[PDB]
C-alpha cells in the first residue's frame, strides 16, 4: 500500500524542521527507509538510503534517522531551495516489492511583474483571437485575475492556469481569454489586472493603438 | 555520465496495452538493476516492477497481472507493458536504477529476513495522458523587448519549445498550460532581450518553425 505521512508540513528560513514517516514492523520495522525530494519541472532526486546515508551530492544538512517504526527526515537550515514534495519508501515482503509515503509538501515561511500580449494578425484571419497575459515571479502564488474592458470588467472566456513553482522557488501562471476578432475590437481598451498581496500590476492594450 | 532514456508513446486509448523503452547509456544492464516507478496526476510515487541483472522478475503485487517487464542486453534498453489500461492509469512514468538486496538477520547469538530497495538514479519522466496537433502564432508587445510565441490548442499533453534550434538558453520562460472548457491546451513561451521558436508535439509528430518579430 503506502506509507503515512504529514502530507503538509510548514517551517520557516533557516530553522529546523522535522518529516515524520511512519509504518509497520514488516516495512518500516525492517527499518531500510529511503527519502527523495521532487521539485516541480525537475526529475525526482535520492537524498537518503537505508535510514541515515546520504546520497550522492546530498549536503549533510538531509538527515535521515529513525526510531522503530517511524523514520524521520530532518532538514537543517532550510532555503527556498527545499520547498518540494519529499517522499519516503521501503521495501515490503520482497527485495523486488517497494511502498511509497503519501508525501509531504515542505514550506520556507520566512521568505519575501506581468506581460500583455495581443492576439497575432494570422490568428484573427480566422476571425478568432486570444489575449494572452503572462504572469512571472511573484511570491507567494495567490493571484487574481481580472480582465477590464472600458472601465468594466469581464467574465466570459476568462481560462486561467493554477500557480506552478518555476526553477526560482518563485510561483508563475498564465490567464488566457479566447474571444473572436469582432467583439475585439468593440471595446476601446482592454486591462489585465493581477493582484498580488494587495498590488495590482496593471498591463493594457488598446486595438486600435496597437494594429 | 548515467542517464535514463524513457522513449514511448505519449498517448494511449482505454483497454489496450501501454509499452514504453527505457534506453540506458552510461552503465551496463548486467551491472545494475532497473525499476518502474510511476507518479498519478495528484498522487504518490506508485511502486510497478523491476528487473535485475540475472532476469528475474519482481512487480507490485496489485499490478502483477497487467504487468511485464523485460529488457535486451545488446540494445542496452528495457521494456514495460501495461495491460488493459483505464483513465487512471494516465501517469508521469520514471525509468529508475535500484538497488535490491534481500538482508539476512538471526538472533544476537548467531531464519529471518529484511528486505531492501531504494532507487539510485531517477529518469526524467515522460507522462502518458490516456489527436489533436498544436497551431503557432507569434507574438510582440504593442506600441528591453518582450517576445513570444504561443501555441494554440492542443491535445495531450505535452509540447517541448525551444528558441532557434536550442542555440537561445537565455530569458526564456516557458510556462503551464491553461486546461480550457473545450478540453484543449495553450501555452505559451516567452524570451526577453532573427528569432524563431521551434514547437513539437510527441502525440501528433509534428514539428513546426515559427519566426518573431515586432
Amino acid at each position: 500500500a503506502v506509507l503515512n505521512q504529514p502530507s503538509s508540513v510548514s517551517g520557516s528560513l533557516g530553522q529546523r524542521v522535522s518529516i515524520t514517516c511512519s509504518g509497520s514492523s514488516s516495512n518500516v520495522g525492517n527499518g531500510y527507509v529511503s527519502w527523495y525530494q521532487l521539485i516541480p519541472g525537475s526529475a525526482p532526486r535520492t537524498l537518503i538510503y537505508g535510514d541515515t546515508s546520504r546520497a550522492s551530492g546530498v549536503p549533510d544538512r538531509f538527515s535521515g534517522s529513525r526510531s522503530g517504526n517511524t523514520a524521520t527526515l530532518t532538514i537543517s537550515s532550510l532555503q527556498a531551495e527545499d520547498e518540494a514534495d519529499y517522499f519516503c519508501a521501503s521495501a515490503e515482503d520482497s527485495s523486488s516489492n517497494a511502498v511509497f509515503g503519501s508525501g509531504t509538501t515542505l514550506t520556507v515561511l520566512g521568505q519575501p511583474s506581468v506581460t500583455l500580449f495581443p492576439p497575432s494578425t494570422e490568428e484573427l484571419n480566422g476571425n478568432k483571437a486570444t489575449l494572452v497575459c503572462l504572469i512571472s515571479d511573484f511570491y507567494p502564488g495567490s493571484v487574481t485575475v481580472v480582465w477590464k474592458a472600458d472601465g468594466s470588467t469581464i467574465t466570459r472566456n476568462v481560462e486561467t492556469t493554477r500557480a506552478s513553482k518555476q526553477s526560482n522557488s518563485k510561483y508563475a501562471a498564465s490567464s488566457y481569454l479566447s474571444l473572436t476578432s469582432s467583439d475585439w475590437k468593440s471595446k476601446g481598451s482592454y486591462s489585465c489586472e493581477v493582484t498580488h498581496e494587495g498590488s495590482t500590476v496593471t498591463k493594457t492594450v488598446k486595438p486600435s493603438e496597437c494594429s | 555520465q548515467v542517464q535514463l532514456r524513457e522513449s514511448g508513446p505519449s498517448l494511449v486509448k482505454p483497454s489496450q496495452t501501454l509499452s514504453l523503452t527505457c534506453t540506458a547509456s552510461g552503465f551496463s544492464l548486467s551491472d545494475k538493476a532497473v525499476g518502474w516507478v510511476r507518479q498519478a496526476p495528484g498522487k504518490a510515487l506508485e511502486w510497478l516492477g523491476s528487473i535485475d541483472t540475472g532476469g528475474s522478475t519482481g512487480y507490485n503485487p496489485g499490478l502483477k497481472s497487467r504487468l511485464s517487464i523485460t529488457k535486451d542486453n545488446s540494445e542496452s534498453q528495457v521494456s514495460l507493458s501495461v495491460s488493459s489500461v483505464t483513465t487512471e492509469d494516465s501517469a508521469t512514468y520514471y525509468c529508475t536504477t535500484v538497488h535490491q538486496y534481500t538482508h539476512k538477520r538471526c538472533p544476537d547469538g548467531y531464519a529471518g529476513s529484511s528486505y531492501e530497495l531504494y532507487v539510485d538514479a531517477w529518469g526524467q519522466g515522460l507522462l502518458v495522458t490516456v489527436t489533436t496537433a498544436p497551431k503557432v502564432y507569434p507574438l510582440s508587445s504593442c506600441c528591453t523587448v518582450t517576445l513570444g510565441c504561443l501555441v494554440s490548442s492542443y491535445m495531450p499533453e505535452p509540447v517541448t519549445v525551444t528558441w532557434n534550434s536550442g542555440a537561445l538558453k537565455s530569458g526564456v520562460h516557458t510556462f503551464p498550460a491553461v486546461l480550457q472548457s473545450s478540453g484543449l491546451y495553450s501555452l505559451s513561451s516567452m524570451v526577453t532581450v532573427t528569432f524563431t521558436c521551434n514547437v513539437a508535439h510527441p502525440a501528433s509528430s509534428t514539428k513546426v518553425d515559427k519566426a518573431v518579430e515586432p
